[PDB]
Parts: structure tokens; C-alpha cells; sequence
RNA sequence: GGGUGUUACAGCCCCGCCCCGGCAGCAGCAGCUCGCCGAAUCCCGGGGCCGAGGGAGCGAGACCCGUGCGCCGCGCUCUC
RNA sequence: CCGUCGGGCCCGGGGGGCCACGCGUCCAGCGCACGGGGUCGGCGGCGAUGUCGGCUACCCACCCGACCCGUCUU
RNA sequence: CCCAUACCCGGCCGUCGCUGGCAGUCGGCAGAGCGAGAAAGAGAGGGACGCUACGCCGCGACGAGUAGGAGGGC
């Protein structure tokens, strides 16, 4: 019995740790600790009693089977992947999206979610998208940020929350959900001159306009 | 309400003097000049779209007449602008000189 | 056997070199050291450009 | 110690290390 | 002369080519090196057991040099990354080709 | 512009004594005045192409029949 | 006698790192993974009379290549 | 900076080599191993596939060709 303390050694470099294999043996006080070394259920039946046996044995065999494969190690199923982030995407940044049909739109960013798709939000009464996933694949960053450090973004929205179900209906808890979060922000992007201006704007490309030559 | 992708002309196909390999497609974006410019478009997903005859159903709405033919910028090419694209059908040879789009979307920015 | 290289491969060359280990915890702490120090001696010099 | 023949006898010493 | 370009590797080449290169004539077969147990099996009669051993064996040419290195395979290198500056004529006068003594460790970095 | 000559109201170069005068710093983010390198070398990011192979076993073992994340290899926690 | 970030498990004597851990006597299980070759326990669209797919096999177009075979003959 | 059928890497076909491996499918007359750097002993007082052995399987390396020779043609 004991509480699991967390790792000693920090990870220096992936795969590599801080602290030498004899300076932790003196570390986890290792030194003073020399440790010296179904199926068949019975139911009664109204006779006698009869024991029945678990999983019986299949009832149709195919005339071939495929083999068992061989096991491999890295490979991870999409919900235990890391979730990486462009390092210029914070929290307040506005996005523009590309490919889907609000592209074009300066919409907002506000979190991260658990698939790694992004959380952002142009404020419906400016840019017409509401609370909506986005991959961040297809996403320009923009240079501009606002302080969304103090606003109360809810908890129950996530992955599964946006999932698609299988005739679209706007729901009520989408209304709700929406004026909470665009209660907040509103008042935080007119705190800027002309930006809510800047967002009703759609983004596009006109003739001597080259990406790679202006920067965002 | 806006253009979205960049302007392209299909120079050619990866030739030598006397040999072309139609697996690989040499693109002249418009602006850039320089092997230093085209850092921002490695990977960009292009495309070269056309239109034909018969009606071909489309993503997302109706059946029309044009089709694309879907590719990607793989690396930089010579030392002034141009760059490689691989398309997952070799370009047909009456697109050259005619304007293929490269989008923007798996931007690295 | 899929050959992978030691050099990228980390965990290959420990399964091969197993000093290489110790050798690659060394010169990231003193790495971290010397930058550590050149630091320090960029910062006193700033000090001593004003008195 | 690393001798398969002749070094039996002697990491029979580490085997008590655990221990 | 005209066919080869020689010189005197460094340690640090010496490390590359065996990691990345190495492959033992074990058996008449090329085989990488991909454990260790491949070396002693075959070089334990010599004291060499894993492939720093193998490594001090070749860059300080020892009394076992020639069991040692008849043991590696011929080094598949790349073509040059790069490009090399003359293939035919000597190192000296401009070329590729000849004794380019310390200079070949700048060539394998870039064939290897 | 020319003449003169020795710092003059500019500078340049050489010798010795000045602790190799002293002080930074150092093959320099004055990101380019000129080298060769890494057991005296490591980190991090991006792009491209490919995923061939398919019964590798683990454990209760004779006091028991389970489970298929398993060899090598690195070190994590608990039995303080 | 001087020199050496010398060599001798850096000979012996008065803050940072060590694949160093039993006493005595003589001269073991759980998990993580740069680990014996890819998986997802991730998704999205369009689909009944005009659309979907058909490398190939019919026609045409284009870029690149490409002189007519058999034979005797250096 | 450009590219050869050259070189490196990966796939697939075939040939050649290892005169390679497999009769061990040894199951309540049972107890699941022989990848192991080191001349020799796991010695006795209810359970997929397979192996037309002229079959199946694994590794390497290699591949131009007239005259000509041989082999195989479900």
C-alpha cells in the first residue's frame, strides 16, 4: 500500500532521461529495499439438475479462414493520438477558412477540442457561422489576437457535441449556446476600432496579390 | 464571393532533351521567381480544371460539366519559380499553357 | 529484419550501443550548461557598458 | 562474468543482489 | 589511380558507414547488422562482440584487421549528393579521382 | 592645382619598455573579413514517396486449461 | 631541474556525477514505449432514370519518342 | 540548378545460391521449447492453417545478347 508518487527524473529528451540508472537506484531509496522472493454453472431445473457450460461451442464454421496477423507496437488508435497545434494558433487568434462553405469568413478561434479539431466562432451577428469544428489543417492564421482569456466557454460542448447525427434543424441548446458565447465576445471585439468591420469582410485574392509575397 | 487559390500556368512535363516523364508536371506560378519563394507552396494542394461533354456528379451540388483533376506541389524546381506537381492522373498534354489552380488549404501557416 | 538506422533511431543504437545512452545524456546537460554560461557573461557585460 | 562455461559461480553473487 | 578516390576517413566517418552501411558477409550472405549477437556469432573468435568493438577493430587498425574488415560487406554509398567536380581527372589537377587525404571524409557525408 | 617639408590645427608605419600593456570577445548575431572539423554534437520543424510481411506468443503449469500487446531493447510506478 | 586540462579503474596521503549496494571467511508483478515492416476502438459527401464504375478493347485529340521489314555483310 | 535503363532506398517477377528449413499435425497414453556469441543432455537410477515432399516455406545475391547450346511449357 502507498501512494503512487509521479516519475522522479523529468524527460530531459524524448526517450531520455535526466537522471543516470545509478543515481535513481539512490533516489527511490532503493539501496534499504532488498525484497526476498469457471465455465460449468450449476441451476437447478424442475428432473434433476443439469450444469450448463458458458460460450458453447460455435454452431457454423466457414469452409476457410484468414490467418491471424502479426503484432506490430506504434500503432495507436485515433482517439489515444497527440493532438499537435501551429504554435501561432492561441487562444484569440482570427482564423480564415478555406475549403468549407463559410470560406472566405474571418471567423474566430477559441479553443482547442479533444479530436484536434478547432473550436472557433465568428460571432454569428458578424460572419453567419455559428459555434462550429473546424480542422486546423485548412486554416490561415492570422496576426491578430484578442483577449479571450477571460471568457466562460462551456463545458458540455465537445466532440460530441458538433457530431454529426446521421432535414437539418436548428436545435434550441445550439441558441442557447450560441447568445452565451456571443455574450461574451461582443463586447471584447468592439473594444478594437473597426474589427468587427474587419470580420463582416470576406477574404479573397485580387490581381497582383501573391501569399507568399505578403504575410500575415 | 472571392477568389481562393493562386495562379498557375502547367509549363510542361519533367523532360530531359530527348525523354519526358508524364508522372511529374512543372507548374510557373504567377509572382514567384525564385527558388526562395516557393517554400510557401510546397505541398499546396493544386488542381487543373476543366469542362467537358457529359454531366459528372459534383460534391456538394449539381451535376455539371466541368471536372478537376486533383494533384499536390511536391518540391521545388530549377532555381527561378517553377516547381514540381504530381497529379493523381498525369495531365493530359492540351493543358499546356493553360491555367491549373493552387489552392491554399494544407497551408503551414 | 527492416533495417533502421542507429543515427535516426534512437532505441536501434541503444539496442546496439548501449553507452550511447550515457554519451547522449551527456552533451545536452552540458550543453544546457555552456548555455547557460554564455548567458551569464552576455548579461555582465551589459553591466559593464554602463558604469 | 559474461563467460558461459566457467562464470556460473560467479554472478550466482548478483542473483543475491535482488535478493 | 583513375578509378578510385582514396583517402584517410575520420572517426566520425568510420561511425557513419558501419550504423548506417554496415552489413556482414555472414555466410556468403549480405546481412545488416541489426543485433549484435550477428557479430559475436561470427567474430567472437576474435574478441569482438558488438559494434564498438567492430568500429575499434577498424579505426585502430589492430592485430584482427583482416578477419574484421573482410567481414563487412563491400559499402553500397549513394551517388553523390552534391556532384562531384571531375570524375576523370586527378584530385590535384581538379578532379575527382586520386589520394584527396583528408578531403574524403567532406566526400562521404555526402555519398553516405 | 603647384612648390616646400615630418604631424603642426590630419593621419600612416616601424623599435623598445610598458605583466604576451591591460580589457571585452574569440574562427563572433557587427547573422558574410578569411579555416578545417565533431566520442571535440546534440535539439527542433517542414515537404515528398512507401507501409512489403501476417499464428512473434504470454501464464496456471502435472497442485491447472486462461489469455493474445509479444521477443529483444529503454526506464515508469508500487510492494519504504 | 622545467614543461603536460598527460598515464598508472587520474599512484598514494589532508558542488556534480558513478550499468557502485548483502552479511560471512581465508591470501516479483502492473503500465509507458524512437523496440523483431500500418494502423485508426477517425471521418465526409453523392447514388433510380441519369447517373456511377469498366486498367483494358472502338474512335479522336495532343506532348514526347519513333526511317522498312527479311538478308548477306566490318 | 537540370537528368540516364548508372548508384542508393522500397515493391514485384524470375534465375542462381544457401547442395537452406519443414514428416514435430509428437493432445486428459496431452502439457505447446530448441534464435542459442562460446566441442556436447529441457536424459534416466476442448486446441486455426498446413505437408499435389515432383509439395510448401525463408533468406541473400544477381538479370544485355547475334551465331550457338540447354531447360520448361496447365
Amino acid at each position: 500500500k502507498g501512494k503512487p508518487h509521479c516519475s522522479r527524473n523529468p524527460v530531459l529528451v524524448r526517450g531520455i532521461g535526466r537522471y543516470s540508472r545509478s543515481a535513481m537506484y539512490s533516489r527511490k531509496a532503493l539501496y534499504k529495499r532488498k525484497y526476498a522472493a469457471l465455465a460449468t454453472v450449476t441451476k437447478p431445473v424442475g428432473g434433476g439438475t443439469r450444469v450448463v457450460k458458458l460460450r458453447k461451442m460455435p454452431r457454423y464454421y466457414p469452409t476457410e479462414d484468414v490467418p491471424r496477423k502479426l503484432l506490430s507496437h506504434g500503432k495507436k488508435p485515433f482517439s489515444q493520438h497527440v493532438r499537435k497545434l501551429r504554435a501561432s494558433i492561441t487562444p484569440g487568434t482570427i482564423l480564415i477558412i478555406l475549403t468549407g462553405r463559410h470560406r472566405g469568413k474571418r471567423v474566430v478561434f477559441l479553443k482547442q477540442l479533444s479530436s484536434g479539431l478547432l473550436l472557433v466562432t465568428g460571432p454569428l451577428s458578424l460572419n453567419r457561422v455559428p459555434l462550429r469544428r473546424t480542422h486546423q489543417k485548412f486554416v490561415i492564421a492570422t496576426s491578430t489576437k484578442i483577449d479571450i482569456s477571460g471568457v466562460k466557454i462551456p463545458k458540455h460542448l465537445t466532440d460530441a457535441y458538433f457530431k454529426k447525427k446521421k432535414k437539418y434543424e436548428i436545435t434550441e441548446q445550439r441558441k442557447v449556446d450560441q447568445k452565451a458565447v456571443d455574450s461574451q465576445i461582443l463586447p471584447k471585439i468592439k473594444a478594437v476600432p473597426q474589427l468587427q468591420g474587419y470580420l463582416r469582410s470576406v477574404f479573397a485574392l485580387t490581381n497582383g496579390v501573391y501569399p507568399h509575397k505578403l504575410v500575415f | 464571393s472571392g477568389r481562393l487559390w493562386c495562379k498557375a500556368i502547367f509549363a510542361g512535363y519533367k523532360r530531359g532533351l530527348r525523354n519526358q516523364r508524364e508522372h511529374t508536371a512543372l507548374l510557373k506560378i504567377e509572382g514567384v521567381y525564385a527558388r526562395d519563394e516557393t517554400e510557401f507552396y510546397l505541398g499546396k494542394r493544386c488542381a487543373y480544371v476543366y469542362k467537358a461533354k457529359n454531366n459528372t456528379v459534383t460534391p456538394g451540388g449539381k451535376p455539371n460539366k466541368t471536372r478537376v483533376i486533383w494533384g499536390k506541389v511536391t518540391r521545388a524546381h530549377g532555381n527561378s519559380g517553377m516547381v514540381r506537381a504530381k497529379f493523381r492522373s498525369n495531365l493530359p498534354a492540351k493543358a499546356i499553357g493553360h491555367r491549373i489552380r493552387v489552392m491554399l488549404y494544407p497551408s503551414r501557416i | 529484419v527492416l533495417k533502421k538506422n542507429p543515427l535516426k533511431n534512437l532505441r536501434i543504437m541503444l539496442k546496439l550501443n548501449p553507452y550511447a545512452k550515457t554519451m547522449r545524456r551527456n552533451t545536452i546537460l552540458r550543453q544546457a550548461r555552456n548555455h547557460k554560461l554564455r548567458v551569464e557573461r552576455a548579461a555582465a557585460a551589459l553591466a559593464a557598458k554602463s558604469d | 562474468i559474461a563467460h558461459p562455461k566457467l562464470g556460473r559461480r560467479a554472478r550466482a553473487r548478483i542473483a543475491r543482489g535482488l535478493r | 589511380e583513375p578509378y578510385i578516390a582514396w583517402g584517410y576517413p575520420n572517426l566520425k566517418s568510420v561511425n557513419e558507414l558501419i550504423y548506417k552501411r554496415g552489413y556482414g558477409k555472414i555466410n556468403k550472405k549480405r546481412i545488416a547488422l541489426t543485433d549484435n549477437t550477428l557479430i559475436a556469432r561470427s567474430l567472437g573468435k576474435y574478441n569482438i562482440i558488438c559494434m564498438e568493438d567492430l568500429i575499434h577493430e577498424i579505426y585502430t587498425v589492430g592485430k584482427h584487421f583482416k578477419e574484421a574488415n573482410n567481414f563487412l560487406w563491400p559499402f553500397k554509398l549513394s551517388s553523390p549528393r552534391g556532384g562531384m567536380k571531375k570524375k576523370t581527372t586527378h584530385f590535384v589537377e581538379g578532379g575527382d579521382a586520386g589520394n584527396r587525404e583528408d578531403q574524403i571524409n567532406r566526400l562521404i557525408r555526402r555519398m553516405n
